[PDB]
């Protein structure tokens, strides 16, 4: 198996079948078998918020080239409550209400996979029952196109794509933060700035990353 | 008389296990003054986990 | 009023006591031009200190001759004459603070008692079992009465004595 | 990770960690709610 | 069987025996049997007061604020502390205490000795009883329910009692903050749901 840092062998505990398992645990935090399935969900969740976050940053940025007046991802928080029309408290506290429902629901299917779709949440049996893997609910709502139902050999082949596209969305979304704190400008602005004058726009020239 | 492994309460006035449960490791069939030998999970001051008693003192529960 | 005292708001030495501190403080911060944080840090404390004075005067504490707020123990005095917040209320707070950790220490010793060797279980805590007790300990007043009346709180007469 | 937990469960560790959770909390309660003589608020 | 949250526990000492049991007792107050017996009655007595009581808060203020028809004297439920007229609060209070405490010690000494609060000689006259444990029946069920819907009726008492208790606490905390009446707190939210929410005022607003 094509491990990272070729020439070594994977940590002996995880050689197993996990989508996108390259044998990378250099601090050995999967050593607890009970805890590993908790990290596998932890990644899957971050990978899914990443891939939504990245597009959510780039598109309003890319939208701004043609005009169309959007903000950058930073200071899009202000611009909305600048124009407001609903208070900040009501919004953040509707978050915690609706959002906390899903997560605290998402959790007790991880704890005990049987419940959450036994029934008696507005019916909806088998939509929430979960398909048995850690971070994959499946079902009617979460899976409207009925994918991950037919051929499994094609499914396991998506589960790999999802992670590998997720691990990249995270590692890019670390760039959006870091290259904002330095250049103080949007992600697609930088993607033009370096594509225009690559030589003087590079990382060493932001005056922050390379202090003197 | 009393039998091995069965729990016991000890009424011996001078003791660290007085009124404290213990398990007989062995009982002798003999005329020994202090035949029965108990064993306690607790530790004495001396570090002693076992002692011999008389039949008149040991009582089984 | 009570016990030959006066509410600190209508006190006098208390008002000296408040306004003598700011003077000694401000005469100190005249040594720092406002471009220094020490000019700000001292300022912020003078405004911080005056807040508490308007708080102590308002809340109705009783300052004796010295101008320092005293307290009053007796319920029949604190309650009837209106200020019980000195002890009478927080003496309830503490007991629920202290008994909670008190009774949460008893269950853990029970839960960890029956085992092969409880000793190693006292050194090395299993935090989940300790968490289930920290949770279960709440409402100990109602759970103490019940171990009290059911007879499960005491260990009765198999205790050991000497002579 | 098995044995790292069991060490973190030793008596002095929790004694440090859990007091530093009170200590910190009791410190910050005094940051936002300063100078609490009586329960008057 | 319904659970408070579907994935957790149903604690060992608690099975689904009694009605209104969804398996929620985090602090584990009831454990030994002779206690759980007690609290079950403590719930219903609350659940029953809360239902009746809340309607004392809800409806009178509703009438007044739902129109001119029969405006409620005493205004909002916490403005009816005033408007005693005939008798002084010193006496009218200790008339209650003496009067209630007769009936409610009768209720306890029944829980203590279940069969008969009062057997036919003592407490002259009266003593009809016809009493099962945990519910009085007898006098207190005049129309003669427990016609075979009991189990359902039992579930319908608790589940409404559970809610009126919880809803009552809102009346307290709301009025303690917004200083308005419930339908004032009601409509003002229903008017504009966002700005008139909680947590925009005084309480989570500490932020
Ligand atoms: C969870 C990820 C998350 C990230 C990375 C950000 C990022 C940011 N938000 Mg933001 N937000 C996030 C969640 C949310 N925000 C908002 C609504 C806002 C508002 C109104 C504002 C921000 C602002 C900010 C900035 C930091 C605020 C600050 O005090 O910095 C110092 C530490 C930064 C650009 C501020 C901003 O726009 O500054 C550039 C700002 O005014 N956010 C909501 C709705 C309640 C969120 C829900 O989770
Ligand atoms: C017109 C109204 C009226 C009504 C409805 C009643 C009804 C009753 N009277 Mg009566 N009574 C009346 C007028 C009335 N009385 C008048 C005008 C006088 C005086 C001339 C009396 C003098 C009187 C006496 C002397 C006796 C009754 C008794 C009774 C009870 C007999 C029933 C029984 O044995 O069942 C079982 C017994 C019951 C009491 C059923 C319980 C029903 C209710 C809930 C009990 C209420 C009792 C009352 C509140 C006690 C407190 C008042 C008192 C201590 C000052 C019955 C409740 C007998 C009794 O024991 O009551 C005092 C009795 O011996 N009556
Ligand atoms: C979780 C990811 C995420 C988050 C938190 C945000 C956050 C934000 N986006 Mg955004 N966005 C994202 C992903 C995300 N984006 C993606 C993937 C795209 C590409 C399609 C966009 C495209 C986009 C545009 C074009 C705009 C924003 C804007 C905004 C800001 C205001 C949101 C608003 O008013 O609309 C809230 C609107 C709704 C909640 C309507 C819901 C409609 C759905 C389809 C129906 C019901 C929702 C259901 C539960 C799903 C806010 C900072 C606005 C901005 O920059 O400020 C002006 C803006 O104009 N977003
Ligand atoms: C060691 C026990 C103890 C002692 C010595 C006192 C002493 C006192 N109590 Mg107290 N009390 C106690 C325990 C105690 N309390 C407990 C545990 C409770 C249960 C809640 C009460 C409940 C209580 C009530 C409800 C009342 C008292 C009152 C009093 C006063 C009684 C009359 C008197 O002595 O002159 C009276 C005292 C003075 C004139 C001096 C006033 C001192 C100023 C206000 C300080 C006196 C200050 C009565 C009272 O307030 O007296 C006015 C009163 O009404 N007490
Ligand atoms: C949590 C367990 C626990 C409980 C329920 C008690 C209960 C009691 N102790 Mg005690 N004690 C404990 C731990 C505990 N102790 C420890 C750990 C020590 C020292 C190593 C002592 C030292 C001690 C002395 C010297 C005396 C008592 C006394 C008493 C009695 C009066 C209460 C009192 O004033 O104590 C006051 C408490 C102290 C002075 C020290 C307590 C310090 C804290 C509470 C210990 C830490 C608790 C532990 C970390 C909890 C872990 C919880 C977690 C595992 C879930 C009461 C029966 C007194 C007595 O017998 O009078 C009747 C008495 O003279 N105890
Ligand atoms: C044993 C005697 C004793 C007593 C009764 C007190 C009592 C008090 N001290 Mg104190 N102190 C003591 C010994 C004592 N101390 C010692 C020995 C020292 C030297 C180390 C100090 C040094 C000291 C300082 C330096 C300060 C205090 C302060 C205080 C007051 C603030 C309490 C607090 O944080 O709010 C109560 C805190 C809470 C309620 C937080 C708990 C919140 C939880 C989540 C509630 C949950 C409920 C469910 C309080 C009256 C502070 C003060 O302002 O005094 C005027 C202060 O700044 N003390
Ligand atoms: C003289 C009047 C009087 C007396 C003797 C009682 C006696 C009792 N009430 Mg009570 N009660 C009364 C008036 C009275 N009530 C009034 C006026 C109300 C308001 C409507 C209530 C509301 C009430 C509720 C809501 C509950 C009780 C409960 C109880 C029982 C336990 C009380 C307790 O825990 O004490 C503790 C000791 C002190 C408070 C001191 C006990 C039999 C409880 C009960 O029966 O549980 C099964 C219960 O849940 N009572
Ligand atoms: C099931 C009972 C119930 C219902 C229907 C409502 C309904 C309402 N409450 Mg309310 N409330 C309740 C219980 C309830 N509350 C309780 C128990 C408390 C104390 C913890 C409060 C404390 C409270 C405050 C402080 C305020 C409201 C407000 C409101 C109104 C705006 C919605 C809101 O902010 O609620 C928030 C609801 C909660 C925080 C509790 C969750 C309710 C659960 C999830 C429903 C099941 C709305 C009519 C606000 C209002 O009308 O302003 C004008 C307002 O200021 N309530
Ligand atoms: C989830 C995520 C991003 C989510 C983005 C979101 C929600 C978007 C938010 C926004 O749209 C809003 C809300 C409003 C917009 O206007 C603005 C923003 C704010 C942009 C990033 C995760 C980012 C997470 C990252 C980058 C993590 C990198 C972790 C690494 C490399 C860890 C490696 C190791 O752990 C292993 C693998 C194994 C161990 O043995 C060794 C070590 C080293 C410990
Ligand atoms: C009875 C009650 C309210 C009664 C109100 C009455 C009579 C109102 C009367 C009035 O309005 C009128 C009639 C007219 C007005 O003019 C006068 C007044 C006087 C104003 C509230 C109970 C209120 C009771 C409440 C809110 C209880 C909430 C309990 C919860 C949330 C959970 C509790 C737990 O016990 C469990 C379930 C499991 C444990 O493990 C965990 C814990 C937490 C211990
Ligand atoms: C994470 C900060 C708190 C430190 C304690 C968390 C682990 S809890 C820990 O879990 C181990 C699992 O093998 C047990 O062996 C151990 O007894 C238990 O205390």
């Amino acid at each position: 198996r094509p491990v990272w840092y070729p020439g070594n062998s994977p940590p002996e505990w995880l050689d197993g079948s996990l989508p996108g398992d390259y044998g990378y645990d250099p601090l050995g935090l999967a050593s607890d078998p009970e805890m590993l399935k908790w990290w596998v969900q932890a990644e899957l969740v971050h990978g899914r918020w990443a891939m939504l976050g990245t597009v959510g940053m780039i598109v309003p940025g890319v939208a701004a080239r043609a005009g169309g007046d959007f903000p950058q991802w930073y200071d899009a928080g202000k611009v909305y409550i600048e124009n407001s029309s609903i208070p900040f408290g009501a919004l953040l506290m509707t978050q915690v209400l609706m959002m906390g429902w899903s997560e605290m629901m998402r959790y007790y299917e991880f704890v005990s996979p049987g419940s959450q779709g036994t029934g008696s949440f507005m019916g909806f049996t088998e939509a929430f029952a979960g398909t048995g893997e850690n971070g994959y609910p499946g079902g009617r709502f979460f899976d409207p196109f009925g994918l991950a139902k037919g051929d499994p050999a094609k499914l396991q082949e998506y589960k790999v794509k999802e992670i590998k596209n997720g691990r990249l969305a995270m590692f890019s979304c670390l760039g959006y933060y870091a290259q904002y704190a330095a250049t103080g400008k949007g992600p697609v602005d930088n993607w033009f700035d370096h594509i225009a004058d690559p030589f003087h726009n590079t990382c060493a020239t932001n005056g922050v990353s390379v202090p003197f | 008389g009393p039998k091995r492994g069965s729990r016991v309460k000890i009424l011996r006035p001078e003791s660290y296990w007085y009124n404290r449960a213990g398990k007989v490791v062995s009982c002798d069939q003999t005329g020994i003054k202090y035949p029965v030998t108990v064993r306690f999970e607790d530790v004495n001051y001396a570090g002693v986990s076992t002692n011999n008693f008389g039949l008149q003192e040991v009582e089984e529960l | 009023d009570i016990a030959g005292l006066t509410p600190c708001s209508e006190s006098k030495a208390f008002k000296r006591r408040e306004n003598k501190e700011v003077k000694s403080l401000q005469k100190r911060m005249a040594k720092y031009e406002e471009g220094s944080a020490p000019a700000l840090a001292l300022q912020a404390t003078a405004e911080r200190t005056q807040k508490r004075f308007e708080f102590y005067g308002k809340s109705g504490l009783l300052c004796g001759n010295d101008g320092l707020p005293h307290l009053i123990a007796d319920p029949g005095l604190a309650f009837r004459y209106g200020h019980a917040g000195d002890i009478m209320i927080p003496t309830v707070l503490f007991i629920y603070m202290a008994g909670y950790t008190g009774y949460a220490g008893r269950e853990y010793l029970l839960a960890t008692r029956g085992e092969k060797k409880p000793t190693q279980k006292e050194i090395i805590i299993d935090v989940p079992l300790a968490l289930k007790c920290v949770a279960g300990s709440a409402g100990w007043p109602l759970r103490a009465f019940n171990d009290l009346r059911s007879g499960s709180l005491l260990e009765k007469e198999e205790n050991i004595t000497v002579s | 990770m098995q044995n790292l937990k069991i060490y973190l469960s030793t008596a002095p560790v929790i004694a440090f960690i859990w007091l530093s959770l009170l200590s910190s909390l009791i410190i910050e309660v005094n940051r936002f709610f300063p100078d609490p003589l009586i329960f008057a608020f | 069987r319904p659970i408070w949250l579907p994935g957790a526990d149903v604690p060992e000492w608690l099975d689904g025996t009694i009605p209104g049991d969804f398996g929620y007792d985090p602090l584990k107050l009831g454990k030994d049997p002779e206690t759980l017996k007690w609290y079950v009655q403590a719930e219903l007595v609350h659940g029953r007061f809360a239902m009746m009581g809340l309607v004392g808060m809800l409806v009178p203020e509703l009438l007044t604020n739902a129109g001119i028809g029969l405006p409620a004297k005493g205004t909002e439920w916490f403005n009816a502390g005033a408007a005693p007229m005939f008798a002084p609060t010193g006496v009218l209070f200790a008339m209650q205490f003496l009067l209630m405490g007769w009936a409610e010690i009768r209720r306890y000494q029944d829980f203590k000795n279940p069969g008969s609060v009062n057997v036919d000689p003592i407490f002259g006259g009266k003593l009809p009883d016809g009493n099962i444990p945990g519910y009085p029946g007898g006098i207190f069920d005049p129309f003669g329910f427990a016609k075979g819907d009991v189990d359902s009726l039992k579930l319908k008492e608790v589940k409404n009692g559970r809610l009126a208790m919880f809803a009552t606490l809102g009346f307290y905390c709301q009025a303690v903050v917004t200083g308005k009446g419930p339908i004032a707190c009601w409509t003002s939210h229903l008017a504009d749901p966002w700005a008139n929410n909680v947590w925009s005022i005084e309480l989570a607003k500490v932020i």
